[PDB]
């Protein structure tokens, strides 16, 4: 499948730990919620998958290659294929949105013809073409979070981690924003939204939800 | 007593030739000194690198006049305190003549 | 709620600033280093432009002639020598070293003591020093012909009075001493503030915490005055050091020289006066450049 | 999925970086004035040395042998001694000094006008001259000490670099030498760390986000390497403009000292050759400098 | 009273107005929430208050002193008698929780002694004396939160400021956090909390509610 553990497990230097025997299995297309409380593994979880911290009891499989040990100058290979989107919608102040938005084909070294069409496109799908000659410091929150996710969504990623994307914003736009990932992932993107908001879950059980508690993964 | 007379002559023979040395070395060491006050030529006044001159030559007579210099002196002295040794011990010769006496 | 004592934040302040140099070890070490090594450079520079200027203050004398009368001459017959050549023109004037005051002089050096009071009677020879009226070489020449024929002297002696040359060497030292001070002193000015911003940058967190806090402009500031104080104390204290383990060896080589002559020369190292100056340069020179970069880097920072 | 050549990404890093230096202005123009002065100091030591060494070069290369004759030896031998020297081959020019001459010799070197007398006529040992009529400067000594041994000469001072010897030009010079180039080597190396350290720092965020989006880490590092190495190449320029100004100071000065002695000189500059080396430096200091800075102070950044 | 504006309004560079004629009045020992939108003007109005940002059209009053034109060497002095809470929980790692909790006292060069012991009272307060000497890294996400509003809270401040403190924690500890805050109101210390939560502030109605929309403020 597009990721699956095996008896994972992370224990902290001080040790406290985060994870303790989480087992789950995704398969390419569907989306997860990952509901968790104030403590639990959530971050812990979405630094694991994309290679940031390694593990320590068990192993790794991102399509049927082990990233238990991957060595570290493979990582930017894997993380290619992952899109990230965080709560403080990491963003360059100092440069344009067309420039953040581009930032991860001219890491390729794509050509710029190709690079203005593609960013061009994700713009248009995530409705901010309009804007895309601007400094995000103009644009309003909910803009900012979409510029992320076009950001996170520009280089056809496989696999779609979300970090609690909608902690800034009145649930009047968490909805837009949900929506949002929502026909992201009917365009074929496997995604794992992590959120500790469970009416927000609650409102749409179309979606396998795996709850996280105390480092312990009920899948249920 | 009549043995130790013999020895004093020996001793004043040797005082008398002693002095002899004595006298021509500090004449000798005197215009050396004399010689070298002349040719001093001290750095800080300027008095040195005359123009036009074998300077490395001149340089081998000043340091050889100096090791002459080193030599008398040294000669003079270990002769003084011979000559000094001398006649302290034929002092202590007469004066055991006298308790003998 | 009470407040310290006005000297007594100041001094914790400093120590502080001294305790903060050991979080980097490589950077703050090299600096200081280099802090050092470019002040040591200007004080040899000017040690040695002190001692041609010494030198040259020296050879001022306008090349007086020495005359030497001969060692059993009466010292009545001296005395009438000396006033007949006081009387004759073209002389300027006269001066008379007694046979002790040239033994004296003689006995300064180094190796003389002990056979001055060997000798029954040391006795130099009355010398004489006479100074033309006219500085001409070729006057000079027929002034000494004139005293040697006078049949009252052994020997006349005449000095080098290579003024000009040593003038020009003077010049073209001070020159090159003051551009290479200059540009030394420009460096190390501009070395201080580099790290002192790098220092700025390094804690930009704890920077807006503490102005988003009422904290006031000179708090913040006074640790980064004081660690520039540091740096410039310890950079003129290692600088003092080399430059006396320089005068050390420079005096070394200089002995060395001269000893292939009989005479022997020392050099003239800074005064107690001159490290004290070196101290207050090192220290208000890096204190005034901490103060400006560090200012002005802490007013382009907001704390949100 | 259309990819940019080897040469074009690597010229557009070029460019890039070139044009970010003017963003910060003044922080990168006293950096490299730092580093341009830092690095004209040895420079136009190195030319100061190099004018001396041709004026002594320039004044005089002859080659003569020197052999002292000891002092036991009585004067009729010393003519015996003559027509040995003259029999054997490659002794064909022999000039001999008599000990009155050598006394002369000295008297006149002290200033007097006339031989000094009460120094007697046994103060100096006679010293003979044999002119080199092998070009083998090795060979020639050898045999000259072979054949001074043999006659029992007390000493051999053939012609060498007596003011050279073991004790400034050993020691001093090869230490201020090293010092120099230790300042130099630490004054760039140190600077140019510190300046990339805060340029890193100043770009966290950015150089976070690029690592997490998966870029690798030669990507990340170019822009600074190229960043050095420009900071190098206009550093090396400044100091050779700055070495040019230095040379334009010091011509008057020079000219006014070269004039009153014989010898008619002019400072030459910094030979064409000698410029490349000087960029070639520069460069390379820059590089290594940027790439281990930027290294070390890239490991420890984390992209969360 | 604590605080008034006078027909106050701000505007950007851009020409976008956060405000536009805001006027509330603070009594003493009132508490407020201060509800509003993804937009509106809460971290501006946050902002404004602790003088972080100066105002174009109004005047603000502190304590009958007006703070329109505050000289730029006066405000460190205004802003010691100001406490404020980020959602963040600005922290300094490095630093033990001891020394983050003491820097506002530090800042004001008191003695050790006198530190020490109001440092512990308020740890105690909050609960946290028993990590005094840990680091903020060990610590878990509410800890950090309560304390962030120990070192707020240290100096005596007159107004208390928080801005959504309550942004990286689930509901569960939104109410410990919020019965927190209400422990400080209770103690004497004026509070002007801000939030786009409905569902908190409409939990507990006893507290006067200012919604603010589109940089208008009914006050109601
Ligand atoms: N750098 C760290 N060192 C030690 N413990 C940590 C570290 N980071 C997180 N933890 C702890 O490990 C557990 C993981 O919590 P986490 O998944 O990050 O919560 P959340 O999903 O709400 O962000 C928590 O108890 C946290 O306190
Ligand atoms: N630095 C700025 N320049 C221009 N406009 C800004 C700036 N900061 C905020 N704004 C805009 O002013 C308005 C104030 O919004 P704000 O009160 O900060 O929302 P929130 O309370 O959710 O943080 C918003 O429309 C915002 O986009
Ligand atoms: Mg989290
Ligand atoms: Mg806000």
């Amino acid at each position: 499948g597009v990721i699956r553990f095996q008896q994972v497990s992370k224990a902290y230097r001080g040790g406290r730990q985060a994870l303790q025997k989480v087992d789950f299995h995704l398969r390419r297309g569907e989306m997860a919620f990952l509901g968790g409380h104030s403590g639990a593994g959530k971050s812990t979880l979405l630094k694991l998958i994309c290679a940031i911290e390694r593990p320590t009891d068990g192993k790794i499989s991102f399509n049927g290659h082990d990233i238990t040990r991957i060595p570290n100058k493979d990582i930017p290979f894997l993380r290619r294929n992952i899109g990230i989107v965080f709560q403080d919608h990491r963003l360059l102040m100092d440069r344009s949105i067309y420039d953040n938005v581009a930032l991860p084909m001219r890491i390729e070294s794509i050509s710029e013809n190709e690079i203005k069409r593609r960013v061009s496109a994700a713009l248009d799908k995530t409705g901010l073409l309009d804007k895309a000659r601007c400094l995000p410091s103009q644009l309003s929150g909910g803009e900012q979070q979409r510029v992320g996710i076009a950001r996170a969504v520009v280089n056809r990623p496989t696999l779609l981690l979300a970090d609690e994307p909608t902690g800034n914003l009145d649930p009047e736009l968490s909805s837009r924003v949900l929506r949002l990932f929502e026909e992201f992932n009917r365009a074929g993107v496997t995604i794992l939204l992590a959120t500790h908001d469970i009416h927000l879950v609650n409102s749409r059980p179309q979606y396998r939800h795996l709850e996280l508690n105390q480092g312990f993964l009920s899948e249920v | 007593l009549e043995n130790a007379n013999r020895n004093i002559a020996q001793l004043n023979s040797n005082i008398q030739a002693l002095e002899t040395q004595k006298q021509q070395q500090a004449d000798k060491l005197e215009r050396l000194l004399q010689t070298y006050y002349l040719t001093k030529r001290s750095l800080t006044n300027g008095q040195f690198f005359h123009r036009s001159a074998d300077e490395d030559r001149i340089s081998q007579y000043y340091q050889h006049l100096a090791k002459s210099r080193a030599q008398a002196i040294e000669a003079l002295e270990k002769t003084q305190t011979e000559l000094n040794s001398n006649q302290k011990q034929r002092q202590t010769e007469r004066e055991q003549i006298e308790k003998l006496l | 709620a009470k407040t310290d004592s006005f000297l007594a934040i100041h001094f914790k302040q400093a120590k502080a600033s001294f305790a903060a140099l050991w979080r980097r070890p490589l950077g703050n070490i090299l600096t200081l280093a280099v802090i050092s090594m470019a002040l040591a450079l200007p004080a040899s520079l000017y040690l040695l432009s002190k001692n041609i200027a010494s030198v040259a203050e020296r050879v001022a004398e306008p090349s007086q002639l020495s005359v030497y009368l001969h060692i059993d001459t009466p010292e009545p017959r001296i005395i009438v020598l000396k006033d007949d050549l006081e009387r004759r023109d073209e002389i300027a004037k006269v001066k008379y070293i007694s046979p002790q005051q040239g033994l004296d002089d003689l006995s300064q050096y180094a190796g003389f003591e002990q056979a001055i009071s060997l000798l029954d009677n040391a006795t130099l020879p009355a010398v004489l020093v006479v100074t033309p009226k006219v500085d001409s070489r070729e006057q000079i020449q027929t002034l000494a012909k004139a005293l040697q024929a006078e049949e009252g002297v052994t020997d006349v002696r005449m000095d080098e009075d290579w003024f000009a040359r040593l003038d020009a060497i003077r010049h073209l030292a001070t020159i090159v001493v003051i551009s290479l001070s200059s540009l030394m002193l420009m460096s190390v000015f501009l070395i201080v503030g580099n790290t002192l911003r790098f220092n700025v940058q390094a804690n930009k967190e704890e920077i807006q915490t503490m102005k988003l806090i009422g904290a006031t402009d000179a708090y913040i500031l006074r640790p980064y005055l004081y660690s520039g104080m540091w740096f410039g104390l310890l950079g003129a204290v290692a600088a003092w050091l080399l430059t006396a383990l320089m005068t050390i060896l420079l005096n070394g080589a200089v002995e060395a020289l001269a000893q292939l002559y009989d005479s022997r020369f020392r050099l003239i190292g800074l005064g107690w006066d001159e490290s004290l100056l070196l101290l207050m340069l090192g220290v208000f020179l890096g204190c005034v450049a901490a103060k400006v970069s560090a200012k002005r880097h802490l007013k382009e920072i907001e704390p949100v």
